[PDB]
C-alpha cells in the first residue's frame, strides 16, 4: 500500500527498518499489521489510521513521538497487538486508549512517563499482560492497577521502586500472583535514606506499615467525639 | 524505617474542632431557650476568678506558666512547620509530641478553669482565646490517637500572644498608659502577622481542594512571613 | 466602594479578554473575572505584585486613569470604613444580681 | 502635575531609547513614549508593577 | 550472557555495537566486561547493573548520559575499570 515500502505478498503490510520521517501514505482496508522501525514520526494527527479499516499489530519501534492526540486512534476500532515501548512520550493524552477496547496486548517498556493517567488508559478489560520496564515513572496510582480486571502479568525488571505507600498496591498485586518469572528478574526497592536497602523480592507481600487502613469507622466514631 | 507519606486525610482534625465548637454553642443556645419561659456555685466561680487573675501566689504561678507555655507552643508550631504538612509520627519516639501533649493538657485545664470563672458562658464561647483553644487541642489529641500528624490550624497558636498585655497587667507589671499601649500594639501586630503568615503557609503548601491539591507551592514559613511583611507595607516586590 | 471595584474589574476583564481594535483582536489576554478583581484590589492598595497586569493599550490607559483617583478613594475610604465599624461601647452589659 | 508628568516621561523616553554613553549606546531599551508615560504613572503612585 | 548478544565460551564479553538504549536483560554474576555502545538514553536507570553481581570493567562507546543515579552503581563494586567516554555528564 505505501509507495515507499514494497507491497507484502498476501495481506499488505508495512516494511521494517523503513527510513522515512514521513508517515506511510496510501493506507487502506487491505493494509494490515503496520510495522514501523527507526522512523521519525513527531506526532499522530487525529484519525491517523482511519483509512485502514482494521489492523492487527502496530509496532512503533525507535520512533520519536512527543505528542499524541486524544483522538489519534479513532480509526483503529478493533486493534489487538500494540506495543508502546522505547518511545519519547512525556504523558498519555486522556481518552487516548478509549477506542482500543479490543487491545489484547500492550507493553510499556522504557517510556519516560512521569505519571500515566488512569482515565487516559481506560478500562482495557481484555488485556493479557503489561510491562513497566525501565520507565521513568516511580509512583503508581492504585486506580491504575484497579481499573484493569483481567491483567495477568506485569514486568517490573530494570525499574526499581520507591518504598512507601505507593508500593502498597503493587506488592499487593504481587501478593495475588508472583511477577518475577525467574530469580534473576528480581529488583530492589529504593529508599529515601541511603542507610537502608531492601529487595522487593525479599519485601513481604501486604506487609504491615503505617496507614495500613485508609479508612475505618471505629476510629471515626472517636475522632468525631474526642 | 523512616518511611514516607501516602494517603491524605485531614477532615478528622477539622471535624473534631468544628464539633467541639458548634456542639457547645448549640448546647448553650438550647439551655438558654429552655430557660426562656421554661420552654456553692458562686463560691467556686469566685475561686476560679481569683485563680485566673494573679490575686494569689498560685494565681501568679498559673499566669506565668500560661505565658511561658504559650511561647513554647508557638515555638513548637514553628518546629512542626519546618516539617511536611502531612506526616506519620509515632508517639513514643519523637520527644516533641510529648511536650506538645503536656502543653495542650495545660491549656485545656486553663480553658476549663476560665469557663468556670466566666460570667456569660455564651459570650465566653465566642472569644478569640477560647476559639484558638477549640481549634488546637482536639486536633492534637486526634493526632496522637491516630499516630499521624497534619499541620492543621496550628498557626492559631500565635493568636495566644494577644493576651500578653492582660497577663502583664494582672502581674502588676504594666501600670502606665504608654507602656500598656505599646505592649498592646506590639502583641496585636506580632500575633496577626504570624497568624496570617501561618495561614498562607498552610493554604500554599497544600493545593486547592477542588484542584486535587495540584496547585501546591513550596513556601517555607519564613518565606510566608517575608511575603506578608512585604504585602503589609505596600511594597510588593 | 464595592460597586466601583466590581465595575473597574469588569471593564478590565472586558478589555483584556478582547484585544485592541487596531490589532484585529490578536492582543487579547485570557483573564478570569476573579483574576481581574484580584488585580484591581492589588492596584487600589498600591501593592503592585506584577504577577497579573494589563497588557493591551486600552487596559493600560484605563489602569492609568483608575490610578488617578481610585487609589485616593481607597485610601480615604478603607480606614474610614474600619473606624465606622469599631465604634462600639464595651461596657454595655447589666449587673447580674 | 501634567507638566511634571509629561516632562519626566519624555526624559525617560530619551534616556531609554538612546543608550548609556560609556556603553557605546549599546545598553538601550526600545520604549514607546506611551509606555514611558505609563511607567511614570505607575512609579509616581507607588504601585510598581 | 545477554539475550540478544552472543554467548562467548569461557570468558564472557559483551557484543560490540549493541545499539540498545536500555541495558541488556538477564545480567548474571558469570557475565563480565559489559560493553554498552550507542545508548540513546539520556540518563542511567537505577539498579541497571543489579543483575550482574560482579564485573571487572565497564566501557561506554558513543554513549551520552546527562545524569546518573546512585542505585545504578550499587550492583557494581568489584570493578577495576570504568569508562564514560564522550558522555554528556554535567553533574555528579
Amino acid at each position: 500500500c505505501p509507495e515507499v515500502c514494497t507491497c507484502v505478498p498476501g495481506g499488505l503490510a508495512s516494511c521494517s527498518a523503513l527510513s522515512l520521517p514521513a508517515v506511510p501514505p496510501g493506507l487502506s482496508l487491505r493494509l494490515r499489521a503496520l510495522l514501523l522501525d527507526h522512523n521519525r514520526v513527531r506526532a499522530l494527527p487525529p484519525g491517523a489510521f482511519a483509512g485502514a479499516g482494521a489492523l492487527q499489530r502496530l509496532d512503533l519501534r525507535e520512533n520519536g513521538l512527543h505528542s499524541v492526540h486524544v483522538r489519534a486512534f479513532w480509526g483503529l476500532g478493533a486493534l489487538q497487538l500494540l506495543d508502546l515501548s522505547a518511545n519519547q512520550l512525556e504523558a498519555l493524552a486522556p481518552g487516548t486508549f478509549a477506542p482500543l477496547r479490543a487491545l489484547r496486548n500492550l507493553s510499556l517498556a522504557g517510556n519516560r512517563l512521569a505519571r500515566l493517567e488512569p482515565a487516559a488508559l481506560g478500562a482495557l478489560p481484555l488485556l493479557r499482560s503489561l510491562s513497566l520496564q525501565d520507565n521513568e515513572l516511580a509512583a503508581l496510582a492504585p486506580g491504575l492497577l484497579g481499573r484493569l480486571p483481567a491483567l495477568d502479568a506485569l514486568h517490573l525488571r530494570g525499574n526499581p521502586w520507591g518504598c512507601g505507600c505507593a508500593l502498597r498496591p503493587l506488592c499487593a498485586w504481587l501478593r495475588r500472583h508472583p511477577l518475577p518469572a525467574s530469580e534473576a528478574e528480581t529488583v530492589l526497592c529504593v529508599w529515601p535514606g541511603r542507610l537502608t536497602l531492601s529487595p522487593l523480592t525479599a519485601f513481604s507481600d501486604a506487609a504491615f506499615s503505617h496507614c495500613a487502613q485508609p479508612l475505618a469507622l471505629r476510629d471515626l466514631a472517636v475522632v468525631y467525639t474526642l | 524505617p523512616c518511611d514516607s507519606r501516602g494517603q491524605r486525610m485531614w477532615w478528622a482534625f477539622l471535624a473534631s474542632s468544628m464539633v467541639t465548637f458548634f456542639g457547645g454553642l448549640f448546647i448553650i443556645l438550647l439551655w438558654r431557650t429552655l430557660k426562656y419561659l421554661w420552654t456553692w456555685m458562686t463560691s467556686v466561680k469566685d475561686w476560679a476568678g481569683v485563680m485566673i487573675s494573679a490575686q494569689t501566689l498560685t494565681g501568679r504561678v498559673l499566669v506565668v506558666l500560661v505565658f511561658a507555655l504559650s511561647i513554647g507552643a508557638l515555638v513548637i508550631y514553628f518546629i512542626d512547620s519546618s516539617n511536611p504538612i502531612e506526616s506519620c509520627q509515632n508517639f513514643y519516639k519523637d520527644f516533641t509530641l510529648q511536650i506538645d501533649m503536656a502543653f495542650n493538657v495545660f491549656f485545656l485545664l486553663y480553658f476549663g478553669l476560665r469557663f468556670i470563672a466566666a460570667n456569660d458562658k455564651l459570650w465566653f464561647w465566642l472569644e478569640v482565646n477560647s476559639v484558638v483553644d477549640f481549634f488546637t487541642v482536639p486536633p492534637v489529641f486526634v493526632s496522637v490517637y491516630l499516630n499521624r500528624s497534619w499541620l492543621g490550624l496550628r498557626f492559631l497558636r500565635a493568636l495566644r500572644l494577644i493576651q500578653f498585655s492582660e497577663i502583664l497587667q494582672f502581674l502588676n507589671i504594666l501600670k502606665t498608659s504608654n507602656s500598656i499601649k505599646l505592649v498592646n500594639l506590639l502583641s496585636i501586630f506580632i500575633s496577626t502577622w504570624l497568624t496570617a503568615a501561618g495561614f498562607i503557609h498552610l493554604v500554599e503548601n497544600s493545593g486547592d481542594p477542588w484542584e486535587n491539591f495540584q496547585n501546591n507551592q513550596a513556601l517555607t514559613y519564613w518565606e510566608c512571613v517575608y511575603l506578608l511583611m512585604v504585602t503589609m507595607s505596600t511594597v510588593g516586590y | 466602594f464595592i460597586s466601583t471595584w466590581l465595575t473597574a474589574a469588569g471593564f478590565i476583564h472586558l478589555v483584556e479578554n478582547s484585544g485592541d481594535p487596531w490589532e484585529n483582536f490578536q492582543n487579547n489576554q485570557a483573564l478570569t473575572y476573579w483574576e481581574c478583581v484580584y488585580l484591581l484590589m492589588v492596584t487600589m492598595s498600591t501593592v503592585g505584585y506584577g504577577d497579573v497586569y494589563a497588557k493591551t493599550t486600552l487596559g493600560r490607559l484605563f489602569m492609568v486613569f483608575f490610578i488617578l483617583g481610585g487609589l485616593a478613594m481607597f485610601a480615604s475610604y478603607v480606614p474610614e470604613i474600619i473606624e465606622l465599624i469599631g465604634n462600639r461601647k464595651k461596657y454595655g452589659g447589666s449587673y447580674s444580681a
